[PDB]
RNA sequence: AAAAAUGAUUAA
RNA sequence: AGCGCCGUGACGCAGUAGGAAGCGCGCAGGGCUCAUAACCCUGAUGUCCUCGGAUCGAAACCGAGCGGCGCUACCA
RNA sequence: AGCGCCGUGACGCAGUGGAAGCGCGCAGGGCUCAUAACCCUGAUGUCCUCGGAUCGAAACCGAGCGGCGCUACCA
RNA sequence: GGUUGCGGCCAUAUCUACCAGAAAGCACCGUUUCCCGUCCGAUCAACUGUAGUUAAGCUGGUAAGAGCCUGACCGAGUAGUGUAGUGGGUGACCAUACGCGAAACUCAGGUGCUGCAAUCU
RNA sequence: GAAGACAUUGUCAGGUGGGGAGUUUGGCUGGGGCGGCACAUCUGUUAAACGAUAACGCAGAUGUCCUAAGGGGGGCUCAUGGAGAACAGAAAUCUCCAGUAGAACAAAAGGGUAAAAGCCCCCUUGAUUUUGAUUUUCAGUGUGAAUACAAACCAUGAAAGUGUGGCCUAUCGAUCCUUUAGUCCCUCGGAAUUUGAGGCUAGAGGUGCCAGAAAAGUUACCACAGGGAUAACUGGCUUGUGGCAGUCAAGCGUUCAUAGCGACAUUGCUUUUUGAUUCUUCGAUGUCGGCUCUUCCUAUCAUACCGAAGCAGAAUUCGGUAA
RNA sequence: GUGAUUUCUGCCCAGUGCUCUGAAUGUCAAAGUGAAGAAAUUCAACCAAGCGCGGGUAAACGGCGGGAGUAACUAUGACUC
RNA sequence: UCGAAUUUGGGUAUAGGGGCGAAAGACUAAUCGAACCAUCUAGUAGCUGGUUCCUGCCGAAGUUUCCCUCAGGAUAGCAGAAGCUCGUAUCAGUUUUAUGAGGUAAAGCGAAUGAUUAGAGGUUCCGGGGUCACCUUGACCUAUUCUCAAACUUUAAAUAUGUAAGAAGUCCUUGUUACUUAAUUGAACGUGGACAUUUGAAUGAAGAGCUUUUAGUGGGCCAUUUUUGGUAAGCAGAACUGGCGAUGCGGGAUGAACCGAACGUAGAGUUAAGGUGCCGGAAUACACGCUCAUCAGACACCACAAAAGGUGUUAGU
């Protein structure tokens, strides 16, 4: 029993946080934002696709949820679970509010109409605008159409309008494919967790040896 | 209920600068103001004596009163359908001299002496400021600097 | 609170005008004194019938009192009337402060 | 609105019964209760000792 | 029934109907809230200058 | 003339 | 019809905010007794109603069904 | 829908910002052939949770949980 | 040019690590009868300027140093925004016309200046 | 015959006295009532970068507390972490290093402060007298609070200097009456003395509905002036709730997403529910249902003709044209 | 007040009311008494009824509780707190 | 119901806060939860209704503060009238130049405070269940990484906002003082002297200043933009500006507010907004294309449309 997402699709109010003087927020239904082989490093996957938004509308976590489960299930039945590294790029920090109603008859007798009418917590969205990813797949090239279609069934989970957009960006890094090849050809490239460092001409030399030791040669 | 105390709705304007709290330089205490000088209000918040009211940051006024630590600033209020006089008591914590009535002193002088040498030579010194003019002609060579540019530029994803 | 009973102040005696010792006491009001004009006003006017012919005030809404200090001098015998603020325990020359002591519980 | 108020008397244990308002004001006692040590009770009236 | 509780709207065309004015400042303003000792020298000086105007003028 | 309740089934 | 709930051995009840289940009756076998009953010990007994989902992992979270509980159900 | 109250030892309940108490219940010994009664002695508590203010909370504040309630009238 | 006394602006002055410091100055430094102050002559008081040392302070340098300062047609006329239309779009929003215009980002430099007075290989 | 200075009667005094009399029974308010206080105030935000700015907007606070927690001066540096020292351990005291405040400053919140506004110590009463000027709320009234001088008397310090309560922003109160302090002053009117009384200047006793009446209900037995400034029926806007339709497709359907279903999500439509609102009507639009009778809508239960099926047949189910 | 007959009419006097004592006391008016004063007056003692304290009264007004454990299948709970 | 608590005539008694009532607030002369008649009395009303000739000129308010104040007053504002002192100014809903002030928009989070996703490498005298100084849930640190804020912020606009741009000025001497300085030092006010017609930006100025006194009003509403509550509302509440109210005229068929434009009585010309098949005045004009709908479409406010789909057709990557 919840509220259509028509009530609560556009950004009329300002953004109203989970703090010190909201305090009594329920918890939001997506809990997992980073799915598949989240712990691939950069090189394997050099193919990112962006699920971008086209419309400024605050999407709901309920939604967040269903199209994150849409997209990983349909991913993970085709090409597996260890083909792609699936983030979900938004965060459900806005809190939406409810002035409940009776709705019996007889409710006139205690109703109270539009007094007081600030209402109570009663879900969690996150608000995007034009142009914003909401989801974004890293994966490898012969991936690709899987992880298309797999957003695309995530589409229709969500309000309005969005694109899919192949990014010309190495995975998840903000270089493009042929400046990258250009830096692990040189030594300006470490891995790291899921990402990885680069190196500069700036800071500390002897910390610039001690990272990346093969280059300077 | 409604708040609508003294210092109320100061909270970001009597802050300190970033990175410049603490004591005050001596050059403020070592400014000296005359009666008839033209000053601006700008509260300095770790001096709570003396203290303009909100409404004051940022008028500009006349000195009218000088005491022992403090100056007293004439400014006019738009109360209603007129303005009234306020006389307000400030340590010169809160005061500083107008620079534009500092240019306008220097202009003084600079309008005397234009005047006094063209007394002796050249008469027509022609005192009064003028607004920016409209350009006169002028012969634009080409040589070395033949023009060279190009159409709009198509659209491209980049993203 | 808690007031001194021995002050230096100003004292205006026309034989002092400096400050001077004064010695501290509480202001009392003191008695209605029956015979003042206000007295005998209402004592007319209650009499015969009518009922209650003034105010009768009902709606308290303080609980303390402003404290009226009486500062006598001890060269003239000058006094003089200073008020505090409101407060619900006033006390007069009793039990400075310590500060650096243990809680007794 | 109106209140019926049944309340015992702290002292003579005496019931006692009320009825007002609910929206004028009653007065409340300024009710304090204090720690003693018990000493001597010789004729009645226990002889008591304070915190100091 | 509410009503209106407050609005500045047509507020600033009655207040320009009849102009926003300026004080009008005079030469030689009030002595108010200037300075008593100040203000004790400036009536000897003021005495003592006018004795001397009167007594060169005569 | 103080108080003193109870005791599983079957087995000449 | 809606809105909340709940379902855990043969029978009842305990989980908890996810890391596989405890207790009490009943059953069976022991110890005591001439033999029992009561008592004690031990063991067995729960595929957490079924199905589906999300999760590394569900009796605990989400959806459906089934069953039961509770509250609500023109109007002058 | 709005508002108020309650949660403390196994059970029913007190409780003064300085670490918690009554009655039973339970436990040990005794008396009895044995149980009860009786006598002599002991023990039993994140004070519903999780944070906060205070030197220090069972009490105060914020939420969360579980119960009890009240208003529910003129049409 | 160095140093000291008092400063002005208050990091281009700060911070981390290391190196160097003629002369003078400063400093560390020796002592407790005196004035004075402490649990403690450690701080502060006083005496000597003698017995010693530049070890430290201080001042400069070094660092693809951190921070900070300045600049760039670097990003970017982007984000934002005033005015205008019987502009576009179902709308969210968007373009155009007459105007203003960032912040992150990237790159490049820089790392105290100075007033009065005394003294100095 | 009884009774007798008692009763009675008169006047005054205390009690009792809804039997009777007179009067009252706040305001705001998405109608009123109940609730609450948005009724005097203070912090942050709303508030749209001067100032001003509403709502029963949001998150809070006030009716106190303090002889120091006020005033001056001196000395020192806080929270926290690391490394160490019998008992001593995660938490007792001691030591060093780092430590821009991440502490403290009575109390909300915001601002402010490091040789200090914090902490400790030494003195002290400027939390004093006389008034005027000024700021904020503002009518440029009062009240509250505050700022800067003047003329005295002081405190502190070597001194510059600071100090007219609380580091700043809240912490509060007219007239009449009573009371006290001050001048030892003015008046009691035929003239004096002494009580008593009345004045002048300055405090207190209190109005929290906080610019400040002395105040319980009921009415379906009701009355009047009004109000569509304002509720209850219809209409209008909206559509949360009610009802109906769509997109996607996890899964069900032996095999199989889509014959039929269809979760998690999500887009709509309608006005037949219930609310929200208060625009129309309060010098009245008769306010439920049923009965009777006509017409309209389609979102089709049946009947006509069809398409699909996990349609052998039969019986069904989905769908089209179609009211 | 209740409402023919029949058969019954339980428990509660803490509250409200009604009623009855005491003098052991608290409150306590006018008049009267005493004291200070020049006097107005001030103070104090005494101080009736009522109130207060204490009994009675429900065919007076009225009122007439919660929670938990416990029987050899469960369930309930005669019993117990 | 009909032989009695029966029905009824006449007489008599009870009278208004009184009577009478087998009790309904019934009855008391068509009057009853307090009769009727006259007087006080033309009772009072912050409430409803009405308020009587013409033309001319000017012309509003629904806001501020206080009030047992919320359908009302006072107060200020807005308006009129009477003018008075002067005669181009001590000016301005504007720009420029110069100079301040601000913490919103945006941005930021490998910067503070909060919030927040995921790994990586080190730290167990910081407790890891493990055997003699370890991969194996943790917590901490460091370098990273994803996303945020009305009550966060280094940075930080646009619009709006203060002041100045001189004769009441500037400079040179030397006069006053009881204030000030160590001082014949300053402070403030002056005598005398010098500065010329650009007396120190622009544009405008319709006369500029000043005073008294008094009306109505103190329900507002609409639109663009900003903006709060609400699912929303032809909803409720604010900000700036323009309107309606108070206002006709042309256009939007129609309509308070939209667009155009504001109005003495006429003539001629020209236009605005909107139009020109016919209604209807004015091109069934010209030009390049697109569309064929067995529910086409056809002028902003405005009288709605979405997610989603189509070898219809056109252009394009
Ligand atoms: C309550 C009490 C009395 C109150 C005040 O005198 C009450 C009224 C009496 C009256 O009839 N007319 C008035 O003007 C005031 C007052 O001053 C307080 C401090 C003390
Ligand atoms: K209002
Ligand atoms: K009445
Ligand atoms: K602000
Ligand atoms: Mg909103
Ligand atoms: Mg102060
Ligand atoms: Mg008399
Ligand atoms: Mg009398
Ligand atoms: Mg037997
Ligand atoms: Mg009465
Ligand atoms: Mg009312
Ligand atoms: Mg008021
Ligand atoms: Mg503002
Ligand atoms: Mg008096
Ligand atoms: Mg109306
Ligand atoms: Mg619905
Ligand atoms: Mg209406
Ligand atoms: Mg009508
Ligand atoms: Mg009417
Ligand atoms: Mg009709
Ligand atoms: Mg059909
Ligand atoms: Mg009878
Ligand atoms: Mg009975
Ligand atoms: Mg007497
Ligand atoms: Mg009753
Ligand atoms: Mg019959
Ligand atoms: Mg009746
Ligand atoms: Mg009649
Ligand atoms: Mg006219
Ligand atoms: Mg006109
Ligand atoms: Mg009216
Ligand atoms: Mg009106
Ligand atoms: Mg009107
Ligand atoms: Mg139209
Ligand atoms: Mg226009
Ligand atoms: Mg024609
Ligand atoms: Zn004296």
């Amino acid at each position: 029993a919840r509220r259509p997402a028509r009530c609560y699709r556009y950004q009329k109010n300002k953004p109203y946080p989970k703090s010190r003087y909201n305090r009594a927020v329920p918890d939001s239904k997506i809990r997992i934002y980073d799915l598949g082989k989240k712990k691939a490093t950069v090189d394997e996957f050099p193919l990112c696709v962006h699920l971008v938004s086209n419309e400024l509308e605050q999407l709901s976590s309920e939604a967040l949820e269903a199209a994150r489960i849409c997209a990983n299930k349909y991913m993970t039945t085709v090409s597996g679970r260890d083909a792609f590294h699936l983030r979900v790029r938004v965060h459900p920090f806005h809190v939406l509010r409810i002035n409940k109603m009776l709705s019996c008859a007889g409710a006139d007798r205690l109703q109270q109409g539009m007094r007081g009418a600030w209402g109570k917590p009663h879900g969690l969205a996150a608000r995007v605008d034009i142009g914003q990813i909401i989801f974004s797949v890293r994966t490898k090239d012969s991936n690709k159409d899987v992880v298309v279609e797999g957003l695309r069934r995530a589409r229709y989970k969500f309000p309005g309008q969005q694109k899919i957009i192949l990014s010309k960006k190495w995975g998840f890094t903000n270089l493009d494919r042929p400046e990258y090849l250009k830096k692990r050809e040189a030594g300006e490239v470490k891995d790291d967790g899921a990402f990885v460092k680069f190196l500069s001409k700036k800071g500390s030399l002897e910390n610039n040896i001690r990272e990346f030791p093969e280059y300077f040669a | 209920g409604k708040s609508h105390g003294y210092r109320s709705r100061t909270r970001y304007m009597f802050q300190r600068d970033f990175r410049k709290h603490g004591a005050v330089h001596l050059s403020t205490y070592l400014k000296v103001y005359k009666v008839g000088d033209i000053v601006d209000i700008k509260a300095n918040g770790s001096i709570q004596k003396g203290m303009p009211h909100k409404f004051y940051q940022g008028k500009t006024g006349v000195v009218y009163n000088v005491t022992k630590s403090s100056v007293g600033v004439i400014i006019n209020k738009m109360v209603g359908n007129r303005y009234l006089e306020k006389r307000l008591n400030l340590r010169v914590e809160h005061i500083k001299h107008s620079k534009c009535r500092q240019e306008f002193l220097e202009r003084v002088k600079a309008n005397a002496a234009k005047r006094a040498e063209a007394k002796a030579q050249g008469v027509a010194v022609q005192l009064k400021r003028q607004p920016a003019q409209p350009r006169e002609s002028r012969i634009v060579s080409t040589e070395g600097n033949v023009p060279q540019t190009l159409a709009p530029v198509p659209y491209e994803t980049f993203i | 609170v808690n007031v001194p009973k021995t002050r230096k102040t100003y004292c205006k005696g026309k034989t002092c005008r400096k400050h001077t010792q004064h010695k501290v006491t509480q202001y009392k009001a003191g008695k209605a004194s029956l015979f003042a004009q206000g007295k005998r006003r209402y004592d007319r006017k209650q009499s015969g019938f009518g009922g209650q012919t003034k105010p009768v005030f009902h709606k308290k809404a303080k609980t303390t009192k402003k404290v009226v200090l009486r500062l006598e001098c001890v060269k003239c015998k000058t006094r003089a009337q200073l008020t505090l603020k409101r407060c619900k325990h006033f006390e007069l020359g009793g039990e400075k402060k310590q500060k650096g002591q243990a809680l007794q519980f | 609105a109106k209140v019926h108020l049944v309340a015992i008397d702290i002292f003579t244990g005496k019931k006692l019964e009320d009825l007002s308002p609910s929206t004028h004001n009653m007065e409340v006692p300024v009710v304090k209760r204090n720690e003693y040590q018990l000493l001597d009770i010789d004729d009645g009236f226990l002889s008591l000792m304070n915190m100091d | 029934a509410k009503s209106k509780n407050h609005t500045a709207h047509n507020q600033t065309r009655k207040a320009h109907r009849n102009g926003i004015k300026k004080p009008k400042t005079y030469k030689y303003p009030s002595l108010k809230g200037v300075d008593p000792k100040f203000r004790r020298n400036h009536k000897h000086a003021l005495h003592g200058t006018a004795k001397a105007l009167a007594a060169a003028k005569k």
